[PDB]
């Protein structure tokens, strides 16, 4: 039962077209709750997850107006990377930003995080001891002397080992009856063609959360581990989650194999064969 | 950083011919975050498509859910189609039921 | 809720 509440930040600028595009992203573990884009009529920190909804107006009036500092702070560090990189005008930059932290089943905290992109590359990140950074490159390093001389290391310290951890709990409160639930996958083996003596066993693991999940086909035992296809767990949309292992095997040898799922959500290991 | 987009293309619920149900196209790992994504029926654009809201993972790499309500039929096709500065040509996924 | 600490580049 490992939880984490985390922030995602993007500024996309568009010189010619606009100002700088900003959009926000807030996660407690695999669930949206909450949401900023810059290009709304009124952009506003908005509810994405349904237990975010009885929060009233002056928590996002508040999420809102912290939103659109950084989203400034984001215009003007665009600039600024565009500068410390001496790249031409009339570009497109991306800046990225992400920080949360992890609370580990005990309830105490993990670790926590805060690192930037610029264009997609690390750019400057805070060390695991929330104390330091590293930057990446000359440029970063000027951020990251700045960063130093403005304390900046102990304030993300502070609101990631306690405001960030209280909020989680709390959010974790509102959200009881979904993020602490665990749906279990719902899982079947399906049989397909592929050659004339050789069949595709297709492991689903459906509907459930976490996303966390273990798939694996194994004959007699042995893992299959390289005859394993195996597809990227995958949103269904509807907050949980689907993914599937495939193994190639000759046909009437389909009975012989076995996928195994593991998953939060079950009393015990599946083991599934056709 | 330029990175090319991955596409899978499914229903939400297990695929029943006749029976409404919602087709995604989850496309990951791409950058710059500018993307267009269509989903197709028989080759013909979808009209409503929900879009989920835009987002990263781990790599920096960007990611989005886009979907739309359909019912599929035996005969149906349904792709989704993906235009990215990483591809120099659209990219064009078709929904496998079995995938 | 969002951390208030601006990070200017």
């Amino acid at each position: 039962g490992q939880h984490s509440l985390q922030y995602f930040h993007t500024a996309v600028s568009r010189p010619g077209l606009g100002e700088p595009w900003f959009i926000s992203v807030g996660y407690v573990d695999d669930t949206q709750f909450v949401r900023f884009d810059s290009d709304a009529e009124n952009p506003r920190m908005e509810p994405r997850a349904r237990w975010m909804e009885q929060e009233g107006p002056e928590y996002w009036e508040r999420e809102t107006q912290i939103a659109k500092g950084h989203e400034q702070s984001f215009r003007g560090s665009l600039r600024t990377a565009q500068s410390y990189y001496n790249q031409s005008k009339g570009g497109s930059h991306t800046l990225q930003w992400m920080y949360g932290c992890d609370m580990g089943s005990d309830g105490r905290l993990l670790r926590g995080y805060l690192q930037f992109a610029y264009e997609g590359r690390d750019y400057i990140a805070l060390n695991e001891d929330l104390k330091t950074w590293t930057a990446v490159d000359m440029a970063a390093q000027i951020t990251r002397r700045k960063w130093e001389q403005a304390g900046i290391a102990e304030k993300d310290q502070a609101y990631l080992e306690g405001t960030c951890m209280q909020s989680l709990r709390r959010y974790l409160e509102l959200g009881k009856e979904t993020l602490l639930r665990t749906d279990p996958p719902k899982a079947h083996v399906t049989h397909h063609p592929r050659s004339y003596g050789a069949v595709t066993l297709r492991c689903w693991a459906l509907g459930f959360y976490p996303a966390d999940i273990t798939l694996t086909w194994q004959l007699n035992g042995e893992e299959l581990t390289q005859d394993m296809e195996l597809v990227e767990t995958r949103p269904a949309g509807d907050g949980t989650f689907q993914k599937w292992a495939s193994v190639v095997v000759p046909l009437g040898k389909e009975q012989n194999y076995t996928c195994h799922v593991n998953h939060e959500g079950l009393p015990e290991p599946l083991t599934l064969r056709w | 950083i330029q990175k090319t987009p991955q596409i899978q293309v499914y229903s939400r619920h297990p695929p029943e011919n006749g029976k409404p149900n919602i087709l995604n196209c989850y496309v990951t790992q791409f950058h710059p975050p500018h993307i267009e994504i269509q989903m197709l029926k028989n080759g013909k654009k979808i009209p409503k498509v929900e879009m989920s809201d835009m987002s990263f993972s781990k790599d920096w790499s960007f990611y989005i859910l886009a979907h739309t309500e359909f019912t599929p039929t035996e005969t149906d096709t349904y792709a989704c189609r993906v235009k990215h500065d990483s591809m120099a040509e659209p990219k064009t996924v078709y929904w496998d039921r079995d995938m | 809720i969002l951390m208030e600490h601006i990070h200017k580049l």
